RNA sequence: AUUAAACCUUGUACCUUUUGCAUAAUGAACUAACUAGAAAACUUCUAACUAAAAGAAUUACAGCUAGAAACCCCGAAACCAAAC
RNA sequence: AACGAGCUUGGUGAUAGCUGGUUACCCAAAAAUGAAUUUAAGUUCAAUUUUAAACUUGCUAAAAAAACAAUCAAAAAGUAAGUUUAGAUUAUAGCCAAAAGAGGACAGCUCUUCUGGAACGGAAAAAACCUUUAAUAGUGAAUAAUUAACA
């Protein structure tokens, strides 16, 4: 089948999109060595974070007043 | 078998027990079956921690 | 038949109460009325969304007839309308066309106006002040 | 816009020259609507009734001033 | 005590205020709808 | 369907009848009365489940232990295919194994 | 079994005003449990419709068909308890306004077939209703006039709005 | 259900707003039991919802009719005449406020 | 949707079933009534008392007691006994 | 009044790895590979999946260096999951496209391995190809694939 010409300028343009992506992708701010460490401090707070959470399930604390509560569906007008 | 203000022996028991773990332990409170729950098995600690306050 | 249900004459009800306007069987029968409700539903349900994609291409359709009339294609009279700043959607214009008439003509004139105005900036290169119309306000 | 001129913004109007008020008459909510997703086993049950909250607006004056 | 002194406020226990405590009890699942129905879990 | 086309006539239940007014007296006759009787035996019921509590496989075998022998030819057949359907039923069918 | 076509004649209206136009009277009378078909009844009850009582006691009696003679029976009676228990001045002041035939209680019974089979036998029954009412059959329905039919059309084109805009 | 129920145009009752505008609701009333438990959440709207709303809206005549009664029941009246009426049982104060506030709009 | 019942636009009956596809293949003329998930060894949840629990016999190196929570329907060709 | 062996009652609610059926709403997560079996119209286990609980590192990536585009994997970084314990099934026939072997160091055809899909949009046809993060009301808007080719 032939190829339509608007098929081409459609994939043409997305080629385009992709190429530059290839030069902001080549120029790396900081090194290889430059990075290790910088971001260590953040990342173990994180998963701190996940820890206290998994390690905190518990059941819920529970209240006379909560049932005592229940009768108070039989309340009245004198 | 907890009676009056169950509320200030969680208090308590959460200070005494804090510096040993290091953090705060997780509880509940049964107040309409007036229990406290602890996690983790500190019965040795707990029951001298009773013994001395003479309950 | 210690437990039977004594209410399904209103359950049967909900049902043939949706079917009244159809013809046939269909109207009055449950085992016939409950199919053909459904599909009744269904349709409903995708034609929400499709009264918002037609009533869009009849507006599509007067536009092209409301700028034909002065001379102009649909898609030179939206595209130099947005180009010169002025946004009005496709649902106004078909009102503006129909009730406004004059109106219209001034939207049709202006519209015209920048087509012209860019074609002059292509076919004059370089540094030449573009057309008072073409001249593109900045918000910041 | 009037029977012999109009003003259009680029692509809005200056608050000076155009002053439109409106009142609230009354607000309400819509007519039961149906959702029915397409779906196999479609049932007549798995139907929600969608109603939407309404406000009705009557725009009681347009004013216009000479700043142009 | 406290807790006491709230249920003399409260009405009059009867057997209609008669609740089981929380979470006691289970919902039992029959096999009359869609989920549980049909096939029924065979 | 169809529905009745005029009302059922009233239900008027009397609160305070003699059996309503005095039901679960003697409820704890055993604990308060230096357990003398127990509880189970003020239940008026069938001989083979007065305070006893089984499946129905378990309370066909129990219905004929206590009165097997006073049963009628018709009834003690109908509850020894009874049990022998359940048998095979609890002992050899079901979902779980 | 609901028998409210016989009740119909008793109902009892309240005295006229001195200037009221006199209320033309009305009559119901049927027959139940006729031995035929309310199908082929019909065929009977529509050809009377919208005739007089001796316009159609003449087309009756020259017919074949076998619920000819019952009809007529029942538009003799309804004729004749019009006189005298409905005040009804006189007999040629009458017109069938409604007539139609209505289903039976049946009996069951064996139609024999040919090879130790068989089939369900109903032996059919039907009810026959007439209503009259006292006055010349109103006028037949005049068919519409072509200047009728394009007066519509242009009445059609009037009611045109333009649609889905404000 | 669009092609199976009635429509109709936007409208006003008499142009509420080129004039005056003009409240519609005209009269709310409510049935209520003295000792009910479906009527509990409405006793609650009673006691104290009940006089702030008739100050805020004070073209809508309130009546509270306490009787004997199984459902409590809100019954509103406009100015075209128009009814609706609106089953309350067993329902919060908080669902009663907001439910009235949308019968006076 | 519409001023308008029909014209205009959109739209390959249902269930079961096959692979997660049907223009297939099964089943349904329609109405009313009837017509198919049932058990507590282990687990979870809720309480009573607690080195003990259980109203006799049971279990226990935090247990024990009680409560709630579970496992369908229809259908052969046949086989045996005894009458007719 | 259908005898390869009568008929009636009872055993009997015979049994059926087979066919058919199995009745309210709502929210959520969710796969036909390996092994044995008078086994291949079945079941059991592994693997997967799931509900809960415990506590801590997990996924992508993973430089050098091995054993030779993989098997393995350290500091990092992007990010939130992974392991263990208790309970529980159904499932165990795929369908089509595109890649790579391997059968006659062939194509095909039959297998085997990896990848992807299951529109209301598009491709005369149109579950499988291409565009598409869930579902909601609005008479708003910008867009994707594509709407054949002008050699
Ligand atoms: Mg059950
Ligand atoms: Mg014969
Ligand atoms: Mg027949
Ligand atoms: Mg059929
Ligand atoms: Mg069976
Ligand atoms: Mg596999
Ligand atoms: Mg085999
Ligand atoms: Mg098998």
């Amino acid at each position: 089948r032939t190829v339509s010409f608007q098929a081409k300028e459609s994939m043409i343009r997305r080629l385009e999109v992709e190429a530059e992506n290839h030069y902001w992708l080549s120029m790396p701010y900081m090194t290889a060595e430059q990075e290790c460490g910088h971001a260590a401090e953040r990342r173990a707070q994180a998963f701190e974070a996940i820890k206290a959470a998994a390690t905190s399930k518990f059941p819920k604390h529970r209240y006379i007043a909560d049932q005592l509560d229940h009768l108070n569906i039989s309340k009245k007008w004198s | 078998k907890v009676e009056g203000d169950i509320w200030a022996l969680q208090k308590d028991v959460e200070e005494f027990l804090s510096p040993l773990l290091g953090k705060t332990p997780i509880t509940q409170v049964n107040e309409v079956t007036g229990t406290l729950r602890i996690k983790g098995y500190f019965d040795e600690q707990l029951k001298a921690w009773l013994l001395e306050k003479g309950f | 038949l210690r437990n039977r249900l004594t209410d399904r004459y209103w359950r049967v009800q909900e049902v043939l109460k949706h079917a009244q306007h159809f013809r046939g069987r269909k109207n009055r029968c449950y085992r016939l009325a409950v199919r053909a409700v459904t599909r009744a539903f269904v349709k409903c349900t995708k034609a929400r969304r499709l009264k918002k994609r037609n009533l869009r291409t009849l507006w599509i359709n007067r536009i092209t007839a409301a700028s034909q009339e002065h001379g102009l294609k649909y898609p030179a009279f939206i595209v130099n309308l947005i180009k010169c700043q002025v946004e009005l959607n496709r649902k106004v214009l078909v009102d503006l066309a129909i009730y406004e008439p004059k109106t219209f003509k001034s939207l049709a004139a202006l519209a015209k106006r920048r087509q012209q105005e860019g074609f002059a900036a292509a076919l004059g290169d370089g540094k030449e002040p573009e057309g008072i119309f073409s001249r593109v306000v900045q918000y910041h | 816009g009037a029977d012999n001129f109009t003003l259009l913004g680029k692509p809005l109007l200056r608050k000076e020259l155009v002053r439109v008020e409106a009142t609230v008459i009354e607000k309400t909510e819509s007519w039961p609507k149906i959702n029915m997703k397409f779906r196999k086993r479609k049932n007549f049950r798995k139907k929600k009734i969608i109603v939407n909250p309404q406000t009705i607006l009557r725009i009681n004056t347009i004013e216009i001033a000479p700043r142009l | 005590g406290t807790s006491l002194d709230l249920l003399r406020s409260l009405p009059r226990v009867s057997l209609a205020n008669l609740k089981p405590s929380p979470n006691s009890r289970k919902r039992e699942r029959r096999p009359r709808d869609r989920r549980r129905g049909r096939k029924c879990g065979r | 369907a169809f529905v009745r086309l005029t009302l059922p006539p009233p239900k008027v239940v009397d609160r305070w009848n003699e059996k309503r007014a005095l039901f679960g007296v003697y409820d704890n006759i055993g604990i308060l009365g230096n357990f003398e009787k127990h509880p189970k035996e003020l239940i008026k019921g069938p001989v083979w489940l007065r305070g006893w509590r089984g499946n129905e496989l378990q309370r066909c075998v129990r219905k004929k232990k206590f009165v097997g022998n006073r049963m009628f030819i018709e009834d003690l057949h109908n509850l020894n295919k009874r049990i022998s359907y359940l048998y095979k039923h609890f002992n050899r069918h079901g979902k779980y194994r | 079994i609901s028998r409210k076509w016989e009740k119909k004649n008793k109902i009892v209206y309240p005295p006229q005003l001195p200037g009221e136009p006199r209320r033309p009277a009305e009559i119901y009378h049927c027959r139940r449990q006729i031995k035929y078909s309310k199908d082929k009844m019909w065929y009977l009850a529509k050809m009377i419709r919208g005739m007089s009582i001796d316009q159609a006691l003449a087309q009756l009696e020259f017919n074949d068909k076998k619920g000819a003679q019952i009809i007529k029976e029942v538009l003799l009676e309804a004729q004749d308890m019009a006189v005298r228990d409905h005040n009804v001045e006189f007999r040629s002041n009458l017109h069938i306004a409604e007539s139609t035939s209505g289903r039976g209680q049946c009996l069951k019974r064996i139609r024999y077939h040919g090879r130790g089979r068989f089939g369900i036998m109903e032996k059919v029954y039907c009810h026959y209703f007439v209503k009259l009412v006292e006055g010349p059959p109103p006028p037949p329905e005049v068919p519409k006039t072509a200047v009728d039919h394009a007066k519509d059309y242009i009445q059609q084109l009037r009611s045109r709005t333009i649609i889905h805009t404000l | 259900t669009g092609r199976g129920t009635s429509s109709r145009f936007l409208t006003s009752v008499l142009h509420n707003g080129l004039g005056r505008y003009v409240q519609q609701l005209q009269r709310l009333s409510l049935s209520l039991s003295r000792d009910a438990p479906s009527s509990r959440g409405a006793r609650e709207f009673v006691e104290r919802e009940v006089t702030d709303f008739a100050r805020r809206n004070p073209g809508v005549v309130v009546y509270v009719n306490p009787r004997p009664c199984a459902m409590p029941r809100i019954v509103a009246e406009y100015l075209n005449g128009a009814v609706r009426e609106e089953n309350v049982n067993s329902k919060s104060v908080e669902e009663i406020k907001s439910l009235v506030q949308k019968l006076a709009d």
